[PDB]
């Protein structure tokens, strides 16, 4: 449900 | 840090304009008026 | 949060979303209180009882939002975490007595129009404003309605007072402590409206009429369903408990 963030966030 | 300036929102405090509610806490508060 | 209405854009620039990496979804709100710490409620990251006990890689902060879902490219900020501090008296087996964390992150956020931080009473301004009758506002992105409109797209916001404590302690079997206040109107009152799921470590704040600050006195911490007539929300107390988030942070900021 919620748009994705930027992969650089989750690294 | 954010000290000097805490709780003065700049789209509202910082620029003096009020939000649509904020004056209904402003009647609330009786205590030294 | 039931029976508020969409925030306006800027209206709470301290209004921090908790939000879990994998799977993706809102945690909790949160406040901002400097440039590199975050207050919420200790629930949001610690209840034994539904298996909840988060690590710092697990979540990401969300700074300077408005929309619920939508990645707001340009306007919000996602920091990472570099230490969560719960309160050592925390009472998550009981009845979330001291339900207060802090997290600190990687780095400083950078404050715009959209992000700046609240601030915390001095004692002071703790007792003018806390009183019976006097209101407070509560914002998040939590449920609309108790059971499902269930979602919001956007910020929520209300205006609720705060009620007298033996009115609090009346309307619950839990055990109501000095460290929790409660809000709501009264069956009697007419309007309505309440914090409810998802909004849980979220700001109760107020505009002072002294300096014309805002101040965060509450975090969203408990309540019985939401916005049930005879029912009040309870909030964290945060004067209270100022001697352990001042002693977090000269020790590790
Ligand atoms: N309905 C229970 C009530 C409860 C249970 C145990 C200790 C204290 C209070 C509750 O409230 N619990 C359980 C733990 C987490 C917290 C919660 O959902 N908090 C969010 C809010 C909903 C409506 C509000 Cl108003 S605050
Ligand atoms: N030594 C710093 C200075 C500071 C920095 C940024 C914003 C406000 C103040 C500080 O004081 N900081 C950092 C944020 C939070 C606040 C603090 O510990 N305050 C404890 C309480 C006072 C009243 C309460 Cl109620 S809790
Ligand atoms: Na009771
Ligand atoms: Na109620």
């Amino acid at each position: 449900d919620f748009e994705e963030i930027p992969e650089e966030y989750l690294q | 840090s954010g000290e000097a300036d805490c709780g003065l929102r700049p789209l509202f405090e910082k620029k003096s304009l009020e939000d649509k509610t904020e004056r209904e806490l402003l009647e609330s508060y009786i205590d030294g008026r | 949060i039931v029976e508020g209405s969409d925030a306006e854009i800027g209206m709470s620039p301290w209004q921090v979303m908790l939000f879990r990496k994998s799977p993706q979804e809102l945690l909790c709100g949160a406040s901002l209180i400097s440039d590199r710490w975050v207050l919420t409620a200790a629930h949001c990251l610690l209840y034994p009882p539904w298996d909840k006990n988060f690590t710092e890689n697990d979540l990401l902060v969300r700074i300077g939002k408005h929309s619920r879902t939508r990645y707001e490219r340009n306007i919000e900020k996602i920091s990472m975490l570099e230490k969560i501090y719960i309160h050592p008296r925390y009472n998550w087996r009981e009845n979330l007595d001291r339900d207060i964390a802090l997290m600190k992150l990687k780095k400083p956020v950078a404050f715009s129009d959209y992000i700046h931080p609240v601030c915390l009473p001095d004692r002071e301004t703790a007792a003018s404003l806390l009183q019976a009758g006097y209101k407070g506002r509560v914002t998040g992105w939590g449920n609309l309605k108790e059971t499902w409109k269930g979602q919001p797209s956007v910020l929520q916001v209300v205006n609720l007072p705060i009620v007298e404590r033996p009115v609090c302690k009346d309307s619950t079997r839990i055990r109501i402590t000095d460290n929790m206040f409660c809000a709501g109107y009264k069956p009697d009152e007419g309007k309505r409206g309440d914090a409810c799921e998802g909004d849980s470590g979220g700001p109760f704040v107020m505009k002072s009429p002294f300096n014309n600050r805002w101040y965060q006195m509450g975090i969203v911490s408990w309540g019985e369903g939401c916005d049930r007539d005879g029912k009040y929300g309870f909030y964290t107390h945060v004067f209270r408990l100022k001697k352990w988030i001042q002693k977090v942070i000269d020790q590790f900021g």
